[PDB]
């Protein structure tokens, strides 16, 4: 159906990259 | 001048050599996993998973591989018994060599961290001493543990990217590795529900990620910093040994009682399935379901599978064991070949008799044969006792319905005595007492050995926790040096 | 203002004190030594710790040892750890308020 | 310092607890007569778990 | 009847005790 | 460069050797009957 | 106080239970 | 919905929090009275 | 059998005579 | 004091060695979370024991 | 002449091992009982204990291990007869009747009595009190009661305790079957003595190592102690030794009086109600378990 | 002390935290803003797999 | 093979009795 | 303010020390002892075991017990609010809920008592060796009263808080488990008997080799925490036992570490044995003696003598000790001696 998992992972990586750049 | 029981304490004030020692431990545990997988693949019989599965062969490490989805080997057999499959690289041999080469790589980096011990990162620039930031280390490590917990639960156990886990029916007949979906609601807190495992690892991974980001943010308060003694490395060892014996008591409990993560196709049936007679009830229900459809006793008793009848035998529950009775269970009574049938005992007046089964507490049991209501009608006496009921005074015969012997009556009282002695154990099975040189003395399951080992280990880690809490809190009296005393104090005199 | 082992009594044997302040100017220790005090010439009452009574307050030390030679007690060694400059100023104030009355020299090393 | 407010009223209350027979009704102990019923020799053991609060009083109407 | 039960006995003796004797002569060189 | 000042030597006197040999030997004497079976 | 709670926890049920046990001697 | 067992668990946890709150309230009150 | 009897008799009476003359006499020196 | 590349990367994480928050900090938040964890472990332990039997939760092998 | 060098070698308090006058009896009797124990444990023929021919093999070479091996007691055909080798006809008849048991227990009890005499003699010549001898007299009375007083009271040396690991458990099981030793109070004082002696050993050894900081010798006994205890005469060692001692004396004279069939006042509440119905107690479960071993022993 | 050796940990000097400098204020703001969008992605992954 | 194993473990304890009684360590003198 | 005024009130000087751990210890120890006294006085065992076990029935001190719950209860916690008691106090007494009341309070009171030893050693400033020595009765209590019935079918197979019930527990373990043949048990017997021997020898030789015997004995200053361990000469007692026994202690510290270490290691080893027997991993049978006894019937040792006595214990105590199983054993299947 709706691919929320193919957009939540896209927003995860982006958010996870900002966590390591503020470490 | 260190004693033998203090020789590791040279790694307390040296973090890089501590990384080396932990890396050498992690190398030894990974090398054990590869070596026990190879030793288990050396001696294992995949030909008959009905009457000789992996919990009967003493396989300890094989069910933990098959639980997460490793089925099938490079030789060309499966665990479920297909004997032709393309399992990929990730067979039993593939994960065995993966842990072997992992063990070698962690040994090499243990040697690097042992010889390049003096890095600047373990030092502070102001003081000369080596120091570590343990509340931020816990935040990085909790963020990692939550990230890999969420990854395991959302990607492995769902089958979105991976196999699922082992799921079976309630009675252990049909079991495989399937993708299971997470169970939100109160049915996720059922231990025998495999969706609560997935909903757990999603939810506890999210909670661990939030808490790890919290500790990277927030410094500890002053009161519980000098109360719980952060700055000591031994408070972390103390609290870790606490959580570790908590977790070991939990895995011994869910191994002994059963859950969805310790199923009976992989680990064998529990003792409580014999205590409540969980398989005799399903066997009687299946027979009465076939008998009320208008079938014979042979047609109803022949419809029962051999595996369901194998679960109803006292040589498969783990509370019939010995501590020094080593080996697999096939050393215990032999390798099971066929279900002999279902013994129905007759009283020479056409009356059905019932053998009182043996409970798991007894090392030996008397053979007593009673009625539907419960009056003792026959028994095999002790040795030379005044037989009143006996076996030939009442004329006990044994007929067999279903199984190998099907429709064979035995009117010869020594064979009736031997069949009744085997019928106190539950269902009667034919064994291979050769090919392993087995005796008749019962062994215990992998379920029993896992529960024994980690109950003993959790009890010893209780003492280890007390000793390290008493070393962390009482440090100024165990040394003579106050922890908040700087180690160079110029004298004044008086 | 004076030292006492059993609350109510006033140890009339002066100690040799040895101070050891941290070159960091914060943590400190004061190794006392009482050579044959009154609390070791028999008294029966149980020592509960070494107390320093004064007019600002009272300080306590639970590190109190007793030296025994051939069964007989001969000496007492109590070591008090400062670990705060806010406590170090208190102990140096107690030390001259005690040394003014019993007499002691402060041979700065 | 002198402490004699109520000593023997407690001893008389403890005597009257088991003298009148209240403790058999509170703690559920049977009387020497009320061990077995008038016809059975079987022991009223507690069988299956969650019916147990019924099961004991299933025996306690047999008297 | 165990054949390697004899082996598990000897490794019960020869593995710790040697570790004591090696630890003994290592501190007879220190002194 | 510097040869790791965190290394202290390990001591085992003759008496701790005797107590350890006594412990390992009577543990083997207790447990050999169970290892043999 | 400091002495009242040891009396109300220990000496009251000991005197009550000694009344119970001393009246048990004349049952049956 | 709420079973007999869930109502019994809520009653037990409520009574245990009443006991655990009441002992710390009484000990806090006796400590704030005796301030020597 | 007779020779073991007189051997044990001789050795037992020798050891108790040693014990008795070590207690009765030989008290100084 | 070797100055490696990865030691330069991971340097700000091992930088606050004894940093402390003043006084009591977030100890009441920790205490209500420890209490919620205790209530949760009681809920688990009584579900597995069938001391709290819930609607639609059958604690057996089915 | 030279008899003085031997007399002062025996009386010497500067030897490595003290060889007293009681050691002059103690060394050959304990060596004879030691060498016969090591021989009869390894290699010994099976011993019949009953009058029937069902002999109990207790040696190591006849298929036993450390746990099940024992020196079997002498037979019922001996009883309270003194049985040396020269009373028997053959040596094989001496081993079949169980003569090694009588040999080992007689030389062992002589040598253990002389070991008590050696402790008394060294305390006398060092000019000391006899508190080590009196504390040794509780295992000595407990080894007299088990090996000598109980086979004399039961009328035969077969009733004594066998010298082996599983044989002691067989002795204890048969004693619980015949005598109900667990409900007799002289045995419960021994359990209180042994349990409290273990308790006082752990509490005393923890509390001294907690507050003993350093000690030295001349090469004067200097000792620094971390004193000052908790808040609101010193013969703690007399209580520490005398608690376990009189505890073991009570059970030693307890089974010495159980030897002569003087069973202590049994606390058996045989509660019966008025219908002829039996209400069981917990002493009835123990009495059923004792009846299950008395019938098993025949 | 009997004639042996021991080892105990060397604790760093405890100092109370100062209020944040803006180099750390931006770092902490980027930390919370990374974490909340991370756990917003994880609930969508959880909603997709369920 | 088991009997000489039990006798060997017993004889090692009997030899350790001799080596601990007579070859005991001298005290550390200062 | 909030926390400190409580903290120095608790750690104040008093009759008893009531620390922060006194809040755990005194309700839990008080309700464990109160549950055992109100169970031995009034509460019966008629519906769980079929026994009369109170002072109300006529039992003496050696015969009362607070009995284990029935086997059908399982490992239920038996809370008074409950799914089984449902608020009712009388049924909670009749189902055996007082056993779980005393056992859970024994667990949390032993936790609180070992915490109080840490609290008393922390303010005095000594090393907490007494709290480490108390970890052996905590290990014995958890391995016997908690780990053993949780490995079994229910709480029914557990010691039942009475003198004769504990004697039933000992005879049960001889019959059904062969517990005296377990090597962990043999280490436990060795630890307890050697600890009793250690304290008997040590008290006998402190009071013998004293510094001031009886003549010039001016009583020096006694310190309560010294335990009078400074009134004897280690030289004289070492010179005695080097001549009598050959081996001797040369330390006043290693002696008391050995005195701590011997019975605590004994109790920890027997705890490991009962944790193994929780899942019936018992050292019951040597396999070689089993085959050597099944080979020829003239092979009798004391071991094969003991296995028959265990069979007698099992088949003669089992219809009355376990009444829920409904064992009907006729007279001809009971193991007799002349059979
Ligand atoms: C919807 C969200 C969700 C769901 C469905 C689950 C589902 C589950 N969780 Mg998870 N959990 C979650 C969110 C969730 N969780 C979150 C957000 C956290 C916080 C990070 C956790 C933290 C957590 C823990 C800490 C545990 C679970 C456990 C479980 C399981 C309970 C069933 C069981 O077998 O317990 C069996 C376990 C118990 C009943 C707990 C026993 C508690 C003991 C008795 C405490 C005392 C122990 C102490 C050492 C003394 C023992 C003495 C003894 C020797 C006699 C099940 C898979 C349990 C588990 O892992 O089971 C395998 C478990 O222990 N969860
Ligand atoms: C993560 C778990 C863990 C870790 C990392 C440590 C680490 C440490 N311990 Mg602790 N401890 C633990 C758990 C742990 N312990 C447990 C469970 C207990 C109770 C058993 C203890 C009881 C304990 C005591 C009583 C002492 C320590 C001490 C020490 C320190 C020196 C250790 C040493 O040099 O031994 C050297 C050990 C040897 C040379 C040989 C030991 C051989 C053993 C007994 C048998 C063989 C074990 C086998 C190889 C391992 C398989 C393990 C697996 C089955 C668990 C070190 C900091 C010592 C101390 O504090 O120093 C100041 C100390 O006195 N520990
Ligand atoms: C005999 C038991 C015992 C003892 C004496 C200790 C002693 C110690 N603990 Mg450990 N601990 C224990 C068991 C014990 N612990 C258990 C079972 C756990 C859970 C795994 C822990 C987890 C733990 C951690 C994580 C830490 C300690 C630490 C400490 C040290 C400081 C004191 C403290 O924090 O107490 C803790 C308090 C208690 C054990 C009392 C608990 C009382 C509970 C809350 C009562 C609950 C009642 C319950 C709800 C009733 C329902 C029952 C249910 C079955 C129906 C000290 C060495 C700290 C330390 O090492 O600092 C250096 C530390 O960080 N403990
Ligand atoms: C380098 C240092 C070595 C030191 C070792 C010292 C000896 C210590 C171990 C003693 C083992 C005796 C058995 C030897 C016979 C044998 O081999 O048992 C084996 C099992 O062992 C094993 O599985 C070892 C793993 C044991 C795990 C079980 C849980 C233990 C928890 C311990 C808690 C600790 C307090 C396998 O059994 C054998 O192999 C079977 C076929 O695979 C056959 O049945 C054989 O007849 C035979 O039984
Ligand atoms: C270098 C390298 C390599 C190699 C590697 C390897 C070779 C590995 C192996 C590893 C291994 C091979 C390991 C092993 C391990 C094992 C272990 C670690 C074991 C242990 C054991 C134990 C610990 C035991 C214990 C015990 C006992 C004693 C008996 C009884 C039981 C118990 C448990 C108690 C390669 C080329 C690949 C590549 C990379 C590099
Ligand atoms: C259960 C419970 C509870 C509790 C209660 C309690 C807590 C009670 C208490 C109780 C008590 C607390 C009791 C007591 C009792 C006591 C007694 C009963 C005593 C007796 C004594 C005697 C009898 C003595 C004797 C003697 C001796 C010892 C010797 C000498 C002589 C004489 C005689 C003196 C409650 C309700 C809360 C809740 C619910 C549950
Ligand atoms: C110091 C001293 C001395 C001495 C030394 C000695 C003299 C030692 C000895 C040693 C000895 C002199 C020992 C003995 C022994 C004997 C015996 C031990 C007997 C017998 C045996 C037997 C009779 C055996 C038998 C048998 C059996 C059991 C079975 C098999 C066969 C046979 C026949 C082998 C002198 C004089 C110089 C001086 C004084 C003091
Ligand atoms: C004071 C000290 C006195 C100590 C005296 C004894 C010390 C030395 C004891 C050595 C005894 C050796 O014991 C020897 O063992 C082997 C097996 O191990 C036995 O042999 C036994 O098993 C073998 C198989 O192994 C069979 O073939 C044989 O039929 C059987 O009797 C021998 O019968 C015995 O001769
Ligand atoms: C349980 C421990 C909770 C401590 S909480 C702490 O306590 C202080 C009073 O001591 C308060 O002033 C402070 O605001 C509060 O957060
Ligand atoms: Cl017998
Ligand atoms: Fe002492």
């Amino acid at each position: 159906a709706a691919a929320a998992a193919a957009a939540a992972a896209a927003a995860a990586a982006a958010a996870a990259a900002a966590a390591a750049a503020a470490a | 001048g260190l004693p033998w029981y203090r020789v590791h304490t040279v790694l307390i004030n040296d973090p890089g050599r501590l990384i080396a020692a932990h890396l050498m431990h992690t190398a030894l545990v990974a090398g054990w996993a590869g070596s026990m997988a190879l030793y288990e693949l050396a001696t294992f019989d995949p030909s008959d998973p009905v009457l000789n599965p992996m919990w009967r062969q003493g396989m300890f490490v094989l069910p933990f591989m098959a639980r997460l989805g490793v089925t099938g080997s490079w030789s060309g057999w499966s665990i479920t018994g297909e004997t032709g499959i393309d399992p990929g690289f990730w067979s039993f041999e593939g994960v065995a060599l993966a842990h072997i080469v992992l063990s070698g790589l962690l040994f090499l980096a243990a040697c690097w961290h042992w010889v390049y011990w003096d890095l600047e990162l373990f030092r502070d620039p102001r003081t000369g001493e080596p120091a570590l930031d343990l509340p931020k280390m816990f935040g990085i490590h909790l963020f990692l543990a939550g990230l890999l917990c969420f990854g395991f639960g959302a990607f492995h156990l769902t089958g979105l990217f991976g196999p699922g886990m082992w799921v079976s029916d309630p009675y252990g007949l049909t079991g495989s590795v399937q993708p299971v979906a997470p169970e939100w609601g109160p049915d996720g807190f059922n231990p025998y529900n495999p969706g609560g495992v997935v909903a757990h690892h999603i939810a506890a991974g999210i909670v661990g990620i939030i808490a790890g980001l919290f500790h990277i943010l927030v410094r500890p308060p002053q009161r519980l910093y000098k109360a719980l003694r952060m700055g000591n490395i031994e408070t972390v060892l103390s609290s870790s040994i606490a959580a570790v014996f908590f977790a070991a008591f939990v895995v011994a409990g869910t191994m002994w009682y059963g859950s969805a993560t310790t199923p009976i196709e992989l680990f064998g049936p529990t003792r409580y399935q014999w205590d409540s007679s969980y398989f005799q009830q399903e066997i009687n229900r299946r027979v009465q379901a076939s008998l009320a459809s208008g079938a014979t006793l042979e047609e109803a008793w022949s419809a029962i599978p051999e595996k369901l009848a194998f679960y109803d035998y006292i040589g498969n529950n783990p509370a019939k064991g010995g501590l020094f009775r080593t080996g697999p269970m096939n050393k215990g009574d032999g390798i099971a070949q066929a279900w002999k049938g279902h013994a129905v005992f007759r009283n020479k007046e056409g009356e059905e008799l019932f053998v009182r089964r043996m409970p798991a507490f007894f090392e030996s049991f008397p053979v007593i044969l009673t009625d539907k209501n419960g009056v003792v009608k026959a028994d095999i006496p002790f040795r030379r006792a005044e037989s009143k009921y006996s076996f030939e005074q009442q004329g006990v015969t044994v007929s067999f319905y279903g199984g190998e012997l099907n429709g064979q009556t035995f009117t010869d009282p020594p064979t009736v005595k031997s069949y009744a002695r085997k019928a106190i154990f539950g269902e009667i099975f034919e064994f291979d007492t050769e090919t392993l040189n087995s005796d008749g003395i019962f062994r215990t399951s992998p379920r029993g050995w896992f529960t024994f080992a980690h109950a003993v280990f959790a009890l010893l880690f209780f003492f280890g926790h007390i000793w390290h809490g008493a070393r962390t809190l009482f440090r100024d009296v165990f040394s003579g040096i106050d922890p908040e005393l700087s180690p160079e104090q110029v004298e004044w005199g008086f | 203002a004076e030292i006492q082992f059993i609350r109510g009594i006033n140890e009339e044997v002066v100690p040799d004190v040895r101070l050891t302040r941290a070159r960091d100017g914060s943590s400190g220790q004061a190794m006392f030594y009482f050579d044959n005090p009154k609390i070791v010439q028999e008294g029966n009452l149980e020592v509960t710790g070494m107390y320093m009574v004064d007019e600002e307050g009272e300080i306590v030390t639970r590190d109190v040892n007793a030296k025994f030679i051939n069964g007989q007690p001969v000496a007492i060694e109590a070591t008090y750890t400062m670990r705060s400059p806010q406590e170090w100023d208190r102990f140096i104030r107690f030390m001259d308020r005690y040394a003014a009355s019993h007499g002691l020299g402060f041979q700065k090393s | 310092v002198i402490h004699s407010i109520t000593i023997p009223a407690l001893f008389i209350a403890g005597w009257l607890f088991v003298s009148t027979g209240l403790a058999y009704d509170v703690f559920g102990t049977p009387r020497p007569d009320s061990y077995y019923a008038q016809e059975q020799r079987s022991i009223p053991l507690v069988t299956d778990r969650f019916e147990a609060k019924q099961q004991v009083e299933t025996f306690l109407e047999q008297l | 009847v165990n054949q390697l039960g004899f082996i598990a006995t000897a490794l019960f003796v020869l593995v710790p005790s040697v570790f004591l004797i090696i630890l003994y002569v290592q501190t007879e060189s220190q002194q | 460069m510097e040869p790791n000042p965190n290394r202290q030597p390990v001591e085992l006197n003759r008496t701790s050797l005797y107590l350890g040999l006594l412990l390992i030997l009577v543990l083997a004497l207790l447990f050999s009957s169970y290892f043999f079976n | 106080t400091v002495r009242w709670v040891a009396v109300h926890t220990l000496a009251v049920p000991t005197i009550f239970f000694l009344g119970a046990i001393a009246a048990m001697q004349f049952i049956q | 919905t709420i079973t007999p067992s869930l109502k019994g668990f809520f009653i037990g946890l409520l009574s245990g929090a009443v006991v655990l709150g009441l002992t710390f309230a009484v000990l806090i009150a006796i400590s704030q009275i005796d301030k020597v | 059998m007779e020779t073991l009897k007189i051997t044990v008799y001789i050795v037992v009476t020798f050891f108790v005579l040693l014990f008795v003359f070590g207690f009765l006499s030989g008290d100084p020196a | 004091a070797r100055r490696t590349w990865l030691g330069d990367i991971l340097r700000p994480l091992n930088s606050e060695y004894g940093k402390v928050a003043p006084g009591w900090g977030t100890t009441p938040l920790m205490a209500v979370f420890m209490g919620l964890f205790l209530v949760f472990l009681l809920i688990i332990l009584e579900i597995y024991n069938s001391t709290l039997i819930l609607d639609g939760v059958n604690v057996s092998w089915k | 002449n030279l008899w003085e060098r031997f007399c002062n070698w025996v009386t010497s308090t500067d030897n490595r091992l003290y060889v007293g006058w009681f050691g002059v009896i103690m060394i050959p009797t304990l060596l004879a009982a030691t060498i016969c124990f090591v021989i009869a444990f390894i290699a010994a023929p099976p011993v019949d204990i009953d009058g029937i021919r069902e002999p109990v093999s207790g040696s190591l070479l006849y298929g036993n291990n450390i746990i099940t091996g024992a020196v079997v007691p002498s037979s019922n055909a001996i009883g309270l007869h003194f049985y040396p080798i020269w009373e028997a006809a053959s040596l094989d008849e001496w081993l079949y009747n169980g003569g090694p048991y009588q040999l080992i227990i007689f030389h062992f009890l002589l040598g253990a009595s002389c070991y008590m005499g050696r402790q008394w003699e060294l305390s006398y010549r060092l000019g000391m009190r006899p508190w080590i001898c009196v504390a040794y007299s509780a295992p000595l009375a407990s080894a007299f009661a088990v090996f000598l007083i109980y086979p004399i009271g039961q009328g035969s040396f077969s009733d004594g305790m066998p010298l082996g690991i599983s044989g002691t458990f067989n002795f204890m099981i048969v004693f619980q079957a015949e005598h109900n030793i667990l409900m007799h109070p002289f045995h419960q004082l021994g359990v209180a003595g042994v349990f409290g002696g273990a308790l006082f050993c752990a509490m005393h050894g923890s509390l001294v190592t907690s507050s003993l900081i350093r000690e030295t010798t001349e090469t004067n006994i200097v000792a620094a102690h971390g004193y000052f205890g908790r808040l609101i005469s010193r013969s703690l060692h007399f209580f520490l030794a005398a608690w376990r001692v009189v505890g073991v004396w009570f059970a030693a004279l307890g089974i010495s009086t159980m030897a002569f069939n003087l069973n202590g006042f049994n606390f058996n509440h045989s509660v019966i109600d008025a219908k002829g119905n039996v209400i069981n107690t917990w002493a009835d479960i123990i009495n059923r378990a004792n009846l299950g071993m008395e019938v098993m022993h025949e | 002390e009997g004639g042996r050796l021991n080892n105990f940990a060397i604790e760093p000097k405890v100092y109370q935290a100062q209020p944040w400098t803006p180099q750390q204020k931006v770092r902490a703001a980027l930390l919370v803003g990374g974490g909340l969008l991370l756990v917003a992605g994880l609930v969508a992954i959880a909603v997709g797999v369920s | 093979m088991e009997t000489i194993t039990y006798v060997f473990i017993f004889a090692c304890i009997i030899a350790l009795f001799f080596f601990a009684i007579f070859f005991r360590e001298p005290p550390r003198i200062t | 303010g909030w926390f400190d005024i409580l903290d120095d009130w608790l750690k104040r000087d008093r009759f008893v020390f009531v620390g922060w751990s006194g809040i755990l210890l005194f309700p839990c120890a008080y309700l464990a002892l109160g549950g055992w006294l109100t169970g031995t006085t009034f509460v019966t065992s008629w519906y769980t075991h079929g026994l009369a076990s109170s002072y109300l029935e006529g039992c003496n001190f050696l015969t009362v017990a607070v009995s284990t719950p029935a086997n059908s209860m399982g490992h239920s916690l038996l809370l008074l609010w409950g799914p089984e008691a449902q608020g009712d106090f009388t049924r909670w007494c009749q189902l055996g809920g007082l056993w779980t009341f005393i056992a859970l309070h024994g667990a949390f009171g032993l936790i609180g008592f070992m915490l109080r030893q840490f609290e008393i050693a922390r303010l005095v400033g000594v090393r907490p060796y007494n709290a480490i020595a108390f970890s052996a009765p905590i290990a014995v209590f958890v391995s016997v009263f908690l780990i053993y019935p949780l490995g079994q079918s229910s709480w029914f197979f557990a010691p039942s808080f009475g003198v004769a019930a504990i004697f039933r527990f000992l005879l049960f373990f001889q019959g059904f488990h062969n517990w005296t043949l377990n090597p962990f048990h043999m280490m436990g017997v060795a630890g307890v008997l050697g600890g009793a021997l250690l304290c008997a020898i040590h008290g006998a030789t402190v009071e013998n080799t004293l510094f001031q015997d009886g003549e010039g004995a001016s009583t020096f200053r006694a310190f309560n925490p010294t335990q009078a361990e400074e009134t004897y000469s280690m030289v004289t007692a070492n010179r005695f036992w080097s001549q009598i026994f050959g081996i001797a202690f040369s330390n006043k510290r290693w002696l008391h570490f050995f005195m701590l270490f011997v019975p605590v290691t004994g109790l920890w080893m027997s705890a490991i044995g009962v944790v193994g027997l929780a899942l019936n991993l018992r050292s019951y049978d040597f396999i070689s003696q089993e085959i050597r006894a099944a080979e020829d019937p003239e092979f009798e040792t004391f071991y094969t003598k003991n296995l028959l006595l265990n069979e007698g214990i099992r088949a003669w105590m089992a219809p009355q000790d376990q009444p829920h199983e409904n064992f009907v054993f006729p007279e001809e299947v009971l193991p007799r001696g002349n059979a």
